[PDB]
Order: C-alpha cells, then sequence, then structure tokens
DNA sequence: AAAAAAAAAAAAAAAAAAAAAAATTTTTTTTTTTTTTTTTTTTTTTT
C-alpha cells in the first residue's frame, strides 16, 4: 500500500468544527434546513454563507479563506458525514458532497484585474463577464474494464489532480491485462464527471477607461458546468491555483493560474424572488382587500419621481404584467407581450420612464438607436475560427427574451434595424441562418421604445402621421403609441415644477447628513459587497418628502416587484361577456364614424388592435389577481386603446 | 456484476422464441424471420425493439439501457451464432466482401485441424465477417432527453433525443478492420480499428514469418478490408425546449451502416443511440485528466413531426367532391376568411406536373406573393405553411440573407476539406420557401430568388465558390405595399400575386373579432360544420396527390386558348398578362386535377384556376 | 544599473512567476522543497538525480 | 607410561566468477497566439 495518516490533528479539528457548524440544530437549524432541502432536491453541493461561518467560528472562516484545498476537503468530509447521519442511503448514493461559498469576502472579493498572485491557494469571489465557454467534456473519474479472455472485471480510479503533482502512473488508461489480454471498457458502468472551462473578463463598465481588459480562466465541474454562457455577468467563487506544467527538465518558472470554481451565480435581479409566508400573506391581503382599484394604485405608484402621464404609466404597468401566450394545438402562436412606443416633445421624461423600466423589470436590456446595429440587436452568426464551425451569438432581443427591451432614439434607429426587429415585435423570435447553420431563436420580449417626432418638437397643427415618420407597417406592431406633449399650461407647469423641486430636495435618511457626495472611486466597489449578486419587507411606503400627504399610500418598490412577479404567472381566462364587449368595441373602433371630426389616428387599427385589447384586458386581470378577464378589465383596455389611438389636430 | 454468457443465452432465447401477431394478425416469429433473411443475406440491419424485449424481460431492458454498448455486442454475437442454424440455402454472393468471407471460411475449414487449439489472435475478428449490424429501438417508457441535459452522468447509456438536423457530412468509407497482406509468407493480418486514428502495422506476425524469422513487411490494402458507410451530423435542439435566453445546443451524431442517408439538413429527427466519449489525446491539455469528446452513435433515426417518412375512411374522404374545400378550410383554421387565399396556398402545397418537352423544363411549382396591409395574417399564413409542408424553410427579412439563402463553403472535420453547405433555398430544395418581407429583402437576395423562380437553380461565381446549385422550391412571398407599391418585377414573375386590403366594415370586423376572441378563449378556432384535418392527415393527402400526375387532354386546348385570349383582351382594354399567366393557368389547372386525384384535368379545374386568378387580379383594384 | 527615459506602448497581463519551487521524486516521493529561482527572465534546469 | 612422530582441526588469507552499482541534458518539434491581407459584404453619400 503506502503512507496512510492516522493522527492528523489539524484535519480532525477542522472536521469537528465544520460538523459542529453544520449541526446548527440549536442555532435555529439554518444549515440543518439547508442540508435537508438539498437532500430533498437531490443535490450534492451545499452553498455555505461565509458570513455565518465567520460568525460561528472566525478561526475556521479565516483558515478556510486562506487555505482553500485543505479546508474545503475537511468541510466536504464533514458535509458527507452529516448527510449520512441525516440519511445514509443518499450519502452512499453520492460519493463526494461539494461545498461552495457565499457571502461577504472582505479582501478576497476581487476582479480579474485585481486578482494577483497574492491570492493563490485562497478563496476568491471574482466578478466579471463570460467572454467564452468550452464544450462540456466528460473526464473519467472511475473506469471499468472487462477481460473476455479471463472474464475478470477491473476498476481503475483517477484522482482529481487538476492542481496537484501528477505522474504518468496515475493517468494511464489500461488497455491490456497482465497477461497481455485485450480489455474492453464498460462505458455504462464507468463513472464520468462533466467538466468545462470558461473565461471571465473584467466588466467593461468597471475596467479602467482606455485600457485592455483583464481575464481569468475558470474551471467548472459536475453540477456547475453549464451555469453560464458567453456574455453572462457572473460571480464565480472559487480557489485560485497554479496549473502544473508538463513534465519538462527545464522550467521557465512561469505558471498558468486558474480559478477552480466552487460556486457560480448570475445577477440576483433575475433570480427567483424569495417569498416567505408573511410576504405571500401580505400579497393575498392586498389582492383580496383591494381589487377594484388595485390596478390604478399600482399604476400611480409605479414611478413616483415622474409626475403625470397617468395613461402612459398604466400602459407601462400592463406591459410589465404582460398578457398570456396562446399555444394552439396546431402550433400557431400568439404573443402576450405588449409593445409600447412613447413619442413626443423633448423633456417629457420618456427616457426617464424607460430607465425606470430598465431598473425595475427583470431581464431589461437598454439599447439606443445607433448603439446597436442589426447583428448586435438581433442574433448573429459567426465562426469558431478554431473548429471551422458556425456559432450563434445572442443579440439584445435574445438576451431580453421573456423580458423587456428599452430602446431610446427609436426614430434615429436606422430603418434596417427596425425592419429586422419587426419579427421580434410580433412573433417574438429571431430567424437567422447561414450556410452551415440555421436557428429560430426565442426572443419573447416586450419592446418599450422612445422617439422624437420629426422636426424635433411635436407639431400640434399637423397630422400625427406626418409628425411621426414611422410608416404604418412598423406602427401597427406597436400595441400602444403614446404622444407625450409638453403642454405649456401654467397649472401643469406649477405641478411639474413642484414635483421636480421636491424630488431634488429629497435626501436619503441616515446615509446622507445634508452635505455628502455619494460617489465612490473604483475601490469601494470591491471593498464592499457587490449590490448585484447579493442575497423584512413592508407594503406601503411611509410618508416622506416624496409626497406631502393624503389618504392614499404609495406602494413600496420591493412589495411592487414581488406583487408583479406573482401576478405575471397568473393566466386569467377570457370570459364570454368580456369577449363580446371587446368584439363590439373593436368593430366600433375600426368603423371610423365612431370617432369625432378634427381627430386623426395615431396608428392604424387592425386585428393587432383587437389582440392588444385582449392583452390589455388580460393584464388588468393579472393586476387584479382575478384569474378571469372581467367587464372592468375589458373597459380599462378599451379606455386605454381609445386614448392612445386618437389625437386631436389643433387649429 | 453479471455473467455475460448467461446474458448471451438470454438474448438468444428472446431472439428465438419471441413471437408477435404483426403479420395480418397471424402469429409470427418477428425476429426469427429477420434472422432467416439476414442469414440468407437479404437483410442487413436488425432493429431489436426494447419494448419487445421488455414484454417478457424488463431487467434485460434496464441492463441494456444502462450499458447499451456491452449488450449491443452481446446481441450482435448472439445473432452471429444463431445465423448458421437459420440459414436454409446458399447465398448468391451478392457482394465482393461476401466473396472474401466465403474464401476465408473455406480456407479456415481446409486448414481446420479441429482438435488443435489456435492462439487467441490467430483467428478472424468478429467484425471482419459480419455483413450485418444490430441496432436498438429505445423503449417507449424512456422519456426523450434534451440535448442540453444529455451530460456526463449518462455516458454509455441508451438515450433518445429530438431536434433539427443542421449539418450532415456526406457518406464516406470508414475503416472498421484494416487488412494487411505480407510479402514473405502469404497470410493476412487484421487490425480492428476503434480509435479515430490508427498507426498502420509494419511487421507481419503470422506463424510462418515468425518461424522463418524473415522480414515480413505487410502491406495495408482496401481490397480485403472491412469498411462501413459512415456519416457525421450535427443535431440541434428544438426552439421550444431551449432555456429562456440561451441559444440552441448542438450534439454530434455518428451514423454508421444502414442508418446513413436517412436524415438531411433541415429535417426534424429523433435519434436513439448510446452517449459515448472519444479520447482527447494529442492536444496540450491545460488541465490534467483523461478528457474526452462526446457523441451519440446512431442506432435509430426517425424523421418526425414535419417530414415523417390507407383506410376506407380516407378513401371515402377523397371520394367526396368537397375534399378540395375541406383541405382549404383546414389550412390555418384559426385565420378567419381568406378562403381563396387558403385555396391558393393549398394549390401551392400540391403543385403542378413537371414538363420536359424536347430539352427544356417547364417546372410545375406554383409561386405566390401575398401583398397586404399590416395585420392581415400574411406572416401567420407563411408560418403555418412552413409548419405544414414537408421541406419548408421560413426566411424573414435579413436574418437569413446572402449565404443564408444561397450555399457557402465551410471547412470539414472528417476530411478537413472545403464542403459546400446549402442555404435556405437548398434546404428547401424541393419544398416550400416562405419568404417574408420580400419587398424589404436585399437586392442580391431578391435577384437570387428571381433566378430560382426562373430556373430552379442558383449559379454562383464568387471567389471561394463556383457552382450551379439546385433549388426546385416553390416561393411563398409575403410583401407589403400600382396601388402604392406594385412592382412589375413581382408581377412578371409571381404566378399568383394576391393583394389583401382590409377595409373597415362593421359586420365583417365583428365576425372576425368574435372569431379572434373565441380563439383566445379556447386555444382553437370556433367549432364549424366540418372539423379541420390534422396536419398529419393534410400532409398525407397532399403527398398522395403529389404522385398523381394528371395530363391535359387535347380537348381542353381550345378552351384554354379562348380563356387566355379573352384575358389578354381584357388586360389590353383595362389600365398585366402574358405567357407566364398562361403557364400559371396550366399549372393551377393541373394542380386542381391532381387535388381531385384524377389522371385528366377538366373544365371544372380550369374554371377554378381562372376564378382564383381573377380574384387575385381584381384584388389589385 | 542604468536609468532610461521612455514612453510605454504595451503592458502584458500580470502573470505568476515562481520565486521558490518545490519538486518531488516520482518513485520515492521525497521532496526538494524551497529551491531558489533566479530573479528576472532566467529559467531553471531540474536535477537529473 | 611417556615421548616422538603423524595426522587432523581450526583458522586465516587470497582469487575468480557473477550479481550489483553508478552515471547520464540536449535537440527538435509544434501549438498557440498574434498579425496581415484579400475578398465579400454592408453602410453611407450623392444625384
Ligand atoms: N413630467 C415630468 N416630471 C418630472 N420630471 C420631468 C417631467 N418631464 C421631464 N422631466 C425631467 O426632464 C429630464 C430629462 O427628460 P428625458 O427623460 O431626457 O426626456 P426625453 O427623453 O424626452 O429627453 C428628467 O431629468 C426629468 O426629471
Ligand atoms: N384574418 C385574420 N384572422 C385571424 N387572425 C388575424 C388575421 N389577421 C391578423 N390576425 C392576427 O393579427 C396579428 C398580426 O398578423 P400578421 O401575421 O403579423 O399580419 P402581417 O402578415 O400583415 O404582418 C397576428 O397575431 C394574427 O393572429
Ligand atoms: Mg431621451
Ligand atoms: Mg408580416
Ligand atoms: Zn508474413
Ligand atoms: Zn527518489
Amino acid at each position: 500500500a503506502g503512507t496512510v495518516v492516522l493522527d492528523d490533528v489539524e484535519l480532525r479539528e477542522a472536521q469537528r468544527d465544520y460538523l459542529d457548524f453544520l449541526d446548527d440544530e440549536e442555532d435555529q437549524g439554518i444549515y440543518q434546513s439547508k442540508v435537508r432541502e438539498l437532500i430533498s432536491d437531490n443535490q450534492y453541493r451545499l452553498i455555505v454563507n461565509v458570513n455565518d461561518l465567520r460568525r460561528k467560528n472566525e478561526k475556521r472562516a479565516n483558515r478556510l479563506l486562506n487555505n482553500a484545498f485543505e479546508e474545503l476537503v475537511a468541510f466536504q468530509r464533514a458535509l458527507k458525514d452529516f448527510v449520512a447521519s441525516i440519511d445514509a442511503t443518499y450519502a452512499k448514493q453520492y460519493e463526494e458532497f461539494y461545498v461552495g461559498l457565499e457571502g461577504s469576502f472582505g479582501s478576497k472579493h476581487v476582479s480579474p484585474r485585481t486578482l494577483t498572485s497574492c491570492f493563490l491557494s485562497c478563496v476568491v469571489c471574482v466578478e466579471g463577464i463570460v467572454t467564452k465557454c468550452s464544450l462540456v467534456r466528460p473526464k473519467v473519474v472511475r473506469s471499468v474494464h472487462y477481460c473476455p479472455a479471463t472474464k475478470k472485471t477491473i476498476e481503475r480510479r483517477y484522482s482529481d489532480l487538476t492542481t496537484l503533482v501528477a505522474f504518468p502512473s496515475s493517468s494511464v488508461y489500461p488497455t491490456k491485462d497482465e497477461e497481455n489480454n485485450p480489455l474492453e471498457t464498460e462505458y455504462g458502468l464507468s463513472v464520468y464527471k462533466d467538466h468545462q472551462t470558461i473565461t471571465i473578463q473584467e466588466m467593461p463598465e468597471k475596467a479602467p477607461a482606455g485600457q485592455l481588459p483583464r481575464s481569468v480562466d475558470v474551471i467548472l465541474d459536475d453540477d456547475l458546468v453549464d451555469k453560464a454562457k458567453p456574455g453572462d455577468r457572473v460571480q464565480v467563487v472559487g480557489t485560485y491555483r497554479c496549473l502544473p506544467g508538463k513534465k519538462g527538465g527545464y522550467t521557465s518558472g512561469t505558471f498558468r493560474t486558474v480559478l477552480i470554481a466552487c460556486n457560480v451565480k448570475q445577477m440576483s435581479k433575475d433570480a427567483q424572488p424569495s417569498f416567505s409566508a408573511e410576504d405571500i400573506a401580505k400579497i393575498k391581503k392586498f389582492s383580496k382587500t383591494r381589487s377594484k382599484d388595485i390596478f390604478d394604485q399600482l399604476a400611480k405608484s409605479l414611478a413616483p419621481s415622474i409626475h403625470g402621464h397617468d395613461y402612459v404609466k398604466k400602459a407601462i404597468l400592463c406591459l410589465l404584467l404582460g398578457g398570456v401566450e396562446r399555444d394552439l394545438e396546431n402550433g400557431s402562436h400568439i404573443r402576450g407581450d405588449i409593445n409600447i412606443l412613447l413619442i413626443g416633445d423633448p423633456s417629457v421624461a420618456k427616457s426617464q420612464l424607460l430607465r425606470y423600466v430598465l431598473c425595475t423589470a427583470p431581464r431589461a436590456i437598454p439599447t439606443t438607436g445607433r448603439g446597436s446595429s442589426g447583428v448586435g440587436l438581433t442574433a448573429a452568426v459567426t465562426t469558431d475560427q478554431e473548429t471551422g464551425e458556425r456559432r450563434l451569438e445572442a443579440g439584445a432581443m435574445v438576451l431580453a427574451d421573456r423580458g423587456v427591451v428599452c430602446i431610446d432614439e427609436f426614430d434615429k434607429m436606422s430603418d434596417m434595424d427596425r425592419t429586422a426587429i419587426h419579427e421580434v415585435m410580433e412573433q417574438g423570435r429571431v430567424t437567422i441562418a447561414k450556410a452551415g447553420i440555421h436557428a429560430r431563436l426565442n426572443a419573447r420580449c416586450s419592446v418599450l421604445a422612445a422617439a422624437n417626432p420629426v422636426y424635433g418638437r411635436y407639431d400640434q397643427y399637423k397630422t400625427p402621421m406626418e409628425n411621426i415618420g414611422l410608416q404604418d407597417s412598423l406602427l401597427s406592431r406597436f400595441d400602444l403609441l403614446f404622444i407625450m406633449l409638453d403642454q405649456m399650461d401654467p397649472e401643469q407647469d406649477r405641478e411639474i415644477s413642484d414635483h421636480v423641486l421636491r424630488m431634488h430636495r429629497y435626501r436619503a435618511p441616515g446615509e446622507q447628513d445634508g452635505d455628502a457626495m455619494p460617489l465612490g472611486s473604483a475601490v469601494d466597489i470591491l471593498a464592499t459587497d457587490d449590490p448585484n449578486f447579493s442575497q423584512i419587507y413592508e407594503k406601503h411606503d411611509n410618508l416622506l418628502h416624496g409626497t406631502k400627504k393624503k389618504k392614499e399610500k404609495m406602494v413600496s418598490a420591493a412589495f411592487m416587484k414581488k406583487y408583479i412577479h406573482v401576478a405575471k404567472i397568473i393566466k386569467p381566462v377570457l370570459t364570454q361577456e368580456s369577449a363580446t364587449y371587446i368584439a363590439e368595441e373593436y368593430s366600433r373602433l375600426r368603423s371610423q364614424d365612431s370617432m369625432s371630426s378634427d381627430t386623426a389616428r395615431t396608428s392604424p387599427v387592425t386585428a393587432r388592435t383587437l389582440e392588444t385589447l385582449i392583452r390589455l384586458a388580460t393584464a388588468h386581470a393579472k393586476a387584479r389577481m382575478s384569474k378571469t378577464v372581467d367587464l372592468q378589465d375589458a373597459e380599462e383596455a378599451v379606455e386605454l386603446v381609445q386614448y392612445a389611438y386618437f389625437k386631436k389636430v389643433l387649429e | 456484476l453479471k455473467d455475460y454468457a448467461l446474458e448471451k443465452e438470454k438474448v438468444k432465447k428472446f431472439l428465438q422464441e419471441f413471437y408477435q401477431d404483426d403479420e395480418l394478425g397471424k402469429k409470427q416469429f418477428k425476429y426469427g424471420n429477420q434472422l432467416v433473411r439476414l442469414a440468407h443475406r437479404e437483410q442487413v440491419a436488425l432493429y431489436v425493439d426494447l419494448d419487445d424485449v421488455a414484454e417478457d424481460d424488463p431487467e434485460l431492458v434496464d441492463s441494456i439501457c444502462e450499458n447499451a454498448r456491452r449488450y449491443a455486442k452481446l446481441f450482435a454475437d448472439a445473432v452471429q451464432e444463431l445465423l448458421p442454424q437459420y440459414k436454409e440455402r446458399e447465398v448468391v454472393n451478392k457482394d465482393v466482401l461476401d466473396v472474401y468471407i466465403e474464401h476465408r471460411l473455406m480456407m479456415e475449414q481446409r486448414s481446420r485441424d479441429p482438435g488443435m487449439v489456435r492462439s487467441p489472435q490467430n483467428q478472424y475478428p468478429a467484425e471482419l465477417m459480419r455483413r450485418f449490424e444490430l441496432y436498438f429501438q429505445g423503449p417507449s417508457s424512456n422519456k426523450p432527453r434534451v440535448i442540453r441535459e444529455v451530460r456526463a452522468d449518462s455516458v454509455g447509456k441508451l438515450v433518445t433525443v429530438r431536434g433539427i438536423v443542421t449539418r450532415v457530412s456526406e457518406v464516406k468509407p470508414k475503416m472498421v478492420v484494416a487488412t494487411y497482406t505480407c510479402d514473405q509468407c502469404g497470410a493476412e493480418t487484421y487490425q480492428p480499428i476503434q480509435s479515430p486514428t490508427f498507426m498502420p502495422l509494419i511487421m507481419c506476425p503470422s506463424q510462418e514469418c515468425q518461424t522463418n524469422r524473415s522480414g515480413g513487411r505487410l502491406y495495408l490494402q482496401t481490397r480485403g478490408s472491412r469498411f462501413i458507410k459512415f456519416q457525421e451530423m450535427k443535431m440541434q435542439e428544438h426552439s421550444d425546449q431551449v432555456p429562456v435566453g440561451n441559444i440552441p445546443r448542438s450534439i454530434t451524431v455518428l451514423v454508421e451502416g444502414e442508418n446513413t442517408r436517412i436524415a438531411q439538413p433541415g429535417d426534424h429527427v429523433s435519434v436513439t443511440g448510446i452517449f459515448l466519449p472519444i479520447l482527447r489525446t494529442g492536444f496540450r491539455q491545460v488541465v490534467q485528466g483523461l478528457l474526452s469528446e462526446t457523441y451519440l452513435e446512431a442506432h435509430r433515426i426517425v424523421k418526425m413531426n414535419k417530414s415523417e417518412d390507407l383506410t376506407r375512411e380516407e378513401l371515402r374522404q377523397i371520394a367526396e367532391e368537397d375534399f378540395y374545400e375541406k383541405l382549404a378550410a383546414s389550412i390555418a383554421p384559426e385565420i378567419y376568411g381568406h378562403e381563396d387565399v387558403k385555396k391558393a396556398l393549398l394549390l401551392l402545397l400540391v403543385g403542378g406536373v413537371d414538363q420536359s418537352p424536347r430539352g427544356m423544363k417547364i417546372r410545375g411549382n406554383i409561386n405566390i406573393c401575398l401583398m397586404g396591409d399590416p395585420g392581415v395574417a400574411k406572416s401567420q399564413l407563411l408560418s403555418y405553411i412552413d409548419r405544414l409542408a414537408p421541406r419548408s424553410q421560413y426566411t424573414t427579412g435579413r436574418g437569413s440573407s446572402g449565404v443564408g439563402l444561397t450555399a457557402a463553403v465551410l471547412r470539414d472535420s472528417v476530411s478537413g476539406e472545403l464542403t459546400l453547405e446549402g442555404g435556405a433555398l437548398v434546404l428547401a430544395d424541393q419544398g416550400v420557401c416562405c419568404i417574408d418581407e420580400f419587398d424589404k429583402m436585399a437586392e442580391a437576395d431578391r435577384t437570387a430568388i428571381h433566378e430560382v423562380m426562373e430556373q430552379q437553380t442558383i449559379s454562383i461565381a464568387k471567389a471561394g465558390i463556383l457552382t450551379t446549385l439546385n433549388a426546385r422550391c416553390s416561393i411563398l412571398a409575403a410583401a407589403n405595399p400600382q396601388n402604392i407599391q406594385l412592382p412589375a418585377a413581382l408581377l412578371s414573375r409571381f404566378d399568383l400575386l394576391w393583394l389583401i386590403q382590409d377595409r373597415p366594415d362593421r359586420d365583417n370586423d365583428l365576425r372576425l373579432a368574435q372569431h379572434i376572441t373565441y380563439v383566445h378563449q379556447h386555444s382553437r378556432q370556433p367549432p364549424s360544420q366540418f372539423e379541420p384535418l390534422d396536419m398529419k392527415l393534410m400532409r398525407r393527402y397532399i403527398a398522395m396527390c403529389r404522385e398523381k400526375q394528371p395530363m391535359v387532354p387535347e380537348s381542353l386546348a381550345d378552351y384554354i386558348t379562348a380563356a387566355y385570349v379573352e384575358m389578354r383582351r381584357e388586360a389590353w382594354a383595362s389600365k398585366y398578362t402574358s405567357a407566364r399567366t398562361l403557364l400559371a393557368i396550366l399549372r393551377l389547372s393541373t394542380a386542381l386535377a391532381r387535388l381531385r386525384m384524377v389522371d385528366v384535368v377538366e373544365k371544372e379545374d380550369v374554371n377554378e384556376a381562372i376564378r382564383l386568378m381573377e380574384m387575385s387580379k381584381d384584388s389589385l383594384l | 544599473l542604468v536609468k532610461i527615459p521612455g514612453i510605454i506602448i504595451a503592458a502584458s497581463a500580470v502573470r505568476a512567476k515562481a520565486t521558490r519551487i518545490s519538486i518531488q521524486c516520482r518513485s520515492c516521493r521525497n521532496t526538494l522543497t524551497n529551491i531558489a529561482m533566479r530573479p528576472g527572465l532566467e529559467g531553471y534546469a531540474l536535477p537529473r538525480k
């Protein structure tokens, strides 16, 4: 055999401390519950909060952070022992239970640039964007061979010597028996582990301006291989180590470094929100007690900082809630995504509304008229340059799939790009193809666009068709088109100015002392935890300088986010009464005689107008948590479309 | 562990004593008859159905699904052992490899010395003398997996996936057993190839040369060797099964033997096979370990869900005179109205008869261009036709442009050569190419489409490519607006240019709104007198029509000429018509006759063709 | 020791170089810890015994 | 019964064969990374 340790004092102490920490039963069983949850979910990787670990035993936390491999092995042994104690069969099912880390890393939290050799063999939490990924390959961790000549069955094991001294003996795949009998490998019986290599680059918006970006190579293994794709703003918690070179004889002293990832995370904004019992109870209470005016309350509480534009705010809320897709048995599809175009006079806060949607709605992609040009906007087809094979790169729409694309300077956008996105706006999919590849990417995103009317400022004395240079083909697929006019009414100016000045004079309680400048400079960002991958919530915003007073509260941002997320899943069904009402209203709307004279249509009326009527009714039902599209929902939809589709020509 | 001799006996027992009533209710030895056939060398591929196996031995099915390669070899060896006792006569030596096998067996018998024990390596390899191949058919209880989810945890298992075929190499000979002949003794040497590469042998290990201690340099040659039809394809996930924001994932499928030439790029396929690795030596492995590629070895390829490769009920349905209208109304039942448009689309899906009179082809394809205002369901119609037709390519404005429509050149991997890969038109070579936003399509793309319409080919004379492609597809363009935009370029080419103007109207708009709202209520069109045909039935009927070439009797010659002359006079008097319009008449009438499933076109078909043509023409006004 | 003025036109990424290496014997698994590495772009030949 | 001669025993030194031990970096390849270039294609400007 060989050397076998008997009394490793450090290993015994580490195992004891980690098992004590994982007991947690007296410590409100946080990690007991986590272990039980992973057992039920059939997972074999425990994510541990380093902050809790440090609180329990700062010594163990420091030892783990500064000595990665040894302490991680001890932690995994303790986790396997705990899993066996809770349930032995599962522990025997899974050979090794891995431990990934999470929380606030004081100094270990770095970027690919600040990640220097001082962090070798330490636990580092590096932020960045995945520049490239590799195919998921299986590495044999235990091979099984059968010898026909002797009917024997052997099993060879290969250890994970990724960042350890490896010799030819350990990495030789048997191909003969001791008597030179050919073997045959039993692939089914053999054990493989999935392995992938990615590249994390410093975020361009974080990198020093004008310099080339700093990268790092990351190794992912079983249960972490496909946690990211190129262009993902990922946080990788791992162990930084030097990769061994090939058996040489002369060494230059240069060692490639790599990050053995122990955990991968995406932007927490798109993550599944945590709904506690009290939170769901509050949502139930809100929906039940207030249903008649809940949609109006949410619409008015949507963007507190932007005054007026009540109809536009309601339309934006409908866009956020979305409709419901129709998946017909014969494959025909109907989008449930509302498209909104805000056009009007300069300085009407349309860009502010788009920015608010970007900040709030999950999977919201900003874009500018000329910022994205075709292949950048939709998907693109390139070549690997190393394999000679075609490859697909997701554009803004694809990345915004099941989300929102907030486009600004839509008018400035070239006609080619608008023609290209025509398909996305209605079918919600991108159809690209080159000679060696063809795909139909899913882009189920709602387009919220902003534009400036021709002549810079809206012309009250010209038809909306002439004011808007967008042709009918592109106008139709916009479900709602709102003309936001900078009317010069003295009273509206009074209200707007009062709101703006109040918002400017507001200061955040506690953090601001009356003279602080909150800007930081490229260091505090890494010093403190990133508020982009981080881990009690009220319902109505407490009175503050934002508003003076009234008998109508304003919904909290977090509560509104949770409520919208819950309500978006609802798929209210269209009732016969609402269906008949919508059909008759669509007939009347299409019949031009209904609308008065001196009134010009913003956009043409079409079957798509009917479809957006249905979608708006569905969105109102979702807001109400109704589960059925009712007469009030149909009324609100018809009201909104009637307001949006007609504008009075002044003279 | 398991005793593979016992497993071989189990598979022998199953293969011998499994019976089914498939043959017209009569009990039959499903696999016994196949064994007889391939012992006579009348069949090559033996597809063992794991549902059949599980009918009496579920544990064997589980073991196969866990170690499919091992049991694949067990089944192949059992078949080979059983063949001699099922042979009932002498084969006719249909193949040179059969000649080689006959000679090898005869000479082994001649130098048998039955009692003597020959060394384990002094024997013909199993693969060298098979002339057959055993594949599986995955058990129906195994839910198909997603290419993304097929990972290292299921290597060596038997799994079935479904997806779109993107890239498919050609069929080329892959060495399976390299045969060498010595220059001193006169024996043969056999190297069974398993790795992607092999190092040819130099010295002959035959007994005679070993005794002589002579040179014994042996010569690799293809005559006595054992090749197998080989292909390598890329299979792509389906759009509906891809995650929210990701792109579809690809898998490599290695097809061998009789599974070749089944799938072609653009096909929707389901492939069942074993998830196996390829050793990845040769590179400067950055990370230590035995890393390997991944691939699916094709055991069962089945085109499905768009291009799947009769009954008294369907015969009666065809015999019904309103079968034409039934199919038309079944085309996109959700879309309200557009009855004549849907009838034209059905005529497109059917197509006319191809003509080859004295060295020039008058193609029978039907070209239709849907001009219309926004929101008249042109895109929906084109998408539905794409889903319905067997070989359908739906190309939007510019995402698939240039080489997205025409072929390009890409480096290969099996040969490292420059292979010509087809574009959308070639992928729809003999089907339907639904072009959307044809007006906004690029100029080069529009010229390519014009050329394919006029010739069914695509000539290219660029730098890296110089070829004359073949794309015998029918163009279904959907442009938007001489009204306001009615190019003579489109008029002169499209056999049916339809204008779809939606003037507001209380009654029609209300009916359409009720249709739409019921559709959104029940995920289906409102119930009608006639239930629309399922896509499978529509495809079956259309395919049966396609092979029903009706001819034009000389009696209708004067009738057609009179109609054409009358249309010419009307067009001349009014404020476009030509031989292209006459050929449109001819092929539309032929397609209507084909739909009726007769051999001779009739005045009713001619009248319907003229009626559709006049509806299209006066849609302009 | 020279002193030179100039303008930088490139700056590679901060790689890792070894000041002290350790080596192990494949057969007897004995170590030769803390072998000093010459500073600068200077290599090192492994022992052959 | 003792002394003288013979022979044996014990012990040490030397030689021959056979198994063991010691010594033993340079040269070439080649892969990856970077840059260069030719053509195709796309965008912008002008009439
Ligand atoms: N109704 C309004 N209420 C509050 N602020 C407004 C309003 N309209 C315009 N603004 C102010 O105008 C500024 C810039 O507007 P912007 O979002 O650029 O609109 P646009 O995109 O039309 O230029 C914002 O800081 C915003 O506070
Ligand atoms: N005649 C119709 N019957 C049913 N639905 C229709 C009809 N016309 C338009 N629609 C609906 O309106 C929407 C827009 O149709 P689309 O296919 O984009 O028209 P276009 O081809 O003119 O762009 C689709 O969701 C479609 O379901
Ligand atoms: Mg703006
Ligand atoms: Mg369209
Ligand atoms: Zn020989
Ligand atoms: Zn040693």
